[PDB]
């Protein structure tokens, strides 16, 4: 499982101006439906298909000069999804981006009801920012069929901002919402069947 | 080796970034403090002792677009203080500051030999 | 480019009964708007991530011991967009997919204004089958930014339904969406960008 190098919020803070603070939040809820009456959903996970037609979490470059890192990311997510308001409470870790560019990328977590995570999905297609920056939310399926493949190794294998799938597979795992084991699994058989796609 | 400008990467697979030496950390262990703020302890297998970059050099130049692209090192000058590369694209030359300089992970371990710290496990 | 093998409707309607049929609606409209004040957009095309991790159009199975065609479409339309009903005049083309069962996937295309698509995307997210079957629909951009894989070729990387794939670049030519050669510079960018990816591992 890749993994990004973290760094603590205090410093993070210290870093100089040649650095750039984005902030994601990975909004999720318990999910007690099941698909066709008959496989468990367990949890439902908000990501969205960007502009540059990769999947990332709501959120985005934030200003960080005269603001809190909250206050830039609720700005950001009053654009992208026309609701919600984050706290401090809701902060989960800071990690620097793989590069060339000098990026910390902050992440949020914050666990809704299904019926609050619903009106998220209803405020998001009204959002200044539907059809423009955010091209549609979709649903993390983190179920797997009998194939192997069908839903989570599917849906890992699509196009992703690399810091998003790092974030996701991190925060999976320390939300003890999958056990890391079945996340190596999930990577492996993703990873698998974007090598024999290529072939 | 404290005080001394170099050229590290911040993470096994990471890119190389200027900075300078602050502290001897000990058993092959540096604390580095790199141009953009960034502290943090570097192994010494992951730094370089060269500065400047030297001429002819493949590096890897950030533009302030967010964009980036490898160019080769063709000279430098220092103005107010400040160093700057000119740095070749395709023929084409610009001047990039210091912390717009930077080496990707396979163009900084070609340098290892000449400048890189160690020690090598 | 990735090409299935395309059939007339007539020849579809008289394949036996180990043959299942599959309906999937295009929907699109053309969108003046500019992306940071610079990229055109183009057009706007929905698709949709489906249950099983993969991007593909609404649409469905069709069982014709007991719908038609267009009925069988507007079922799961019906399910997924709700707001929508299409008809025969609707109907684009019939590819036979790849391996291994014998399925004939039916193509319908329907061009709306943006307004209109845009409600479509609003009715969607009260649909009975969103959160179930469908996980959320989404936009392709049709675009390519100055890194040539931002926008279109990046989203040819995600993973679709193979025929899906297929429909997607079979109908923005014939429409008229895109031309062919930017369809395959942006085919062989996302391939050189899902090599690229591989190669980061180890």
């Amino acid at each position: 499982v890749p993994e990004l190098k973290q760094i603590s919020r205090v410093e993070a803070m210290r870093l100089g101006p040649g650095w750039s603070h984005s902030c994601h939040a990975m909004l999720y809820a318990a999910n007690p439906g099941q698909l066709f009456g008959r496989i468990p959903m367990r949890f439902s996970v908000l990501m969205q298909m960007r502009f540059d037609g990769l999947l990332g979490f709501p959120g985005g470059f934030v200003d960080r000069r005269f603001w809190s890192l909250e206050d830039g990311l609720n700005r950001v997510l009053g654009l992208g999804l026309g609701c919600l308001r984050l706290t401090e409470a809701d902060y989960l870790s800071s990690h620097l981006t793989e590069g060339p560019h000098r990026v910390v990328a902050h992440l949020y977590a914050r666990q809704l009801t299904l019926e609050q995570l619903h009106a998220v999905e209803i405020s998001a297609v009204h959002s200044r920012d539907h059809g423009l920056e955010v091209l549609g939310l979709v649903r993390v399926p983190l179920y797997t069929q009998k194939d192997r493949v069908g839903g989570f190794p599917n849906f890992l294998s699509n196009a992703f901002v690399s810091t998003a799938k790092c974030q996701l597979l991190f925060a999976l795992k320390v939300l003890n919402m999958m056990p890391e084991e079945k996340l190596v699994e999930a990577l492996a058989a993703a990873t698998e069947k974007q090598k024999k796609a290529l072939e | 080796f404290v005080g001394l400008r170099v050229v590290a990467k911040w993470s096994s697979n990471g890119y190389f970034y200027s900075g300078k030496i602050t502290r001897d950390v000990g058993a092959g262990k540096y604390k580095l403090l790199f141009d953009d703020g960034y502290e943090c302890d570097v192994l010494g297998k992951d730094i370089l002792l060269c500065d400047p970059i030297p001429l002819d050099t493949e590096v890897t130049a950030l533009s302030e677009d967010e964009y980036f692209s490898a160019g080769v090192v063709k000279g430098h000058r220092k103005e107010s203080g400040e160093l700057y590369y000119s740095i070749e694209k395709e023929g084409q030359r610009k001047w990039y500051k210091r912390m717009a300089v930077i080496l990707s992970l396979e163009q900084g371990n070609r340098l290892r030999e000449q400048y890189g710290l160690g020690p090598y496990e």
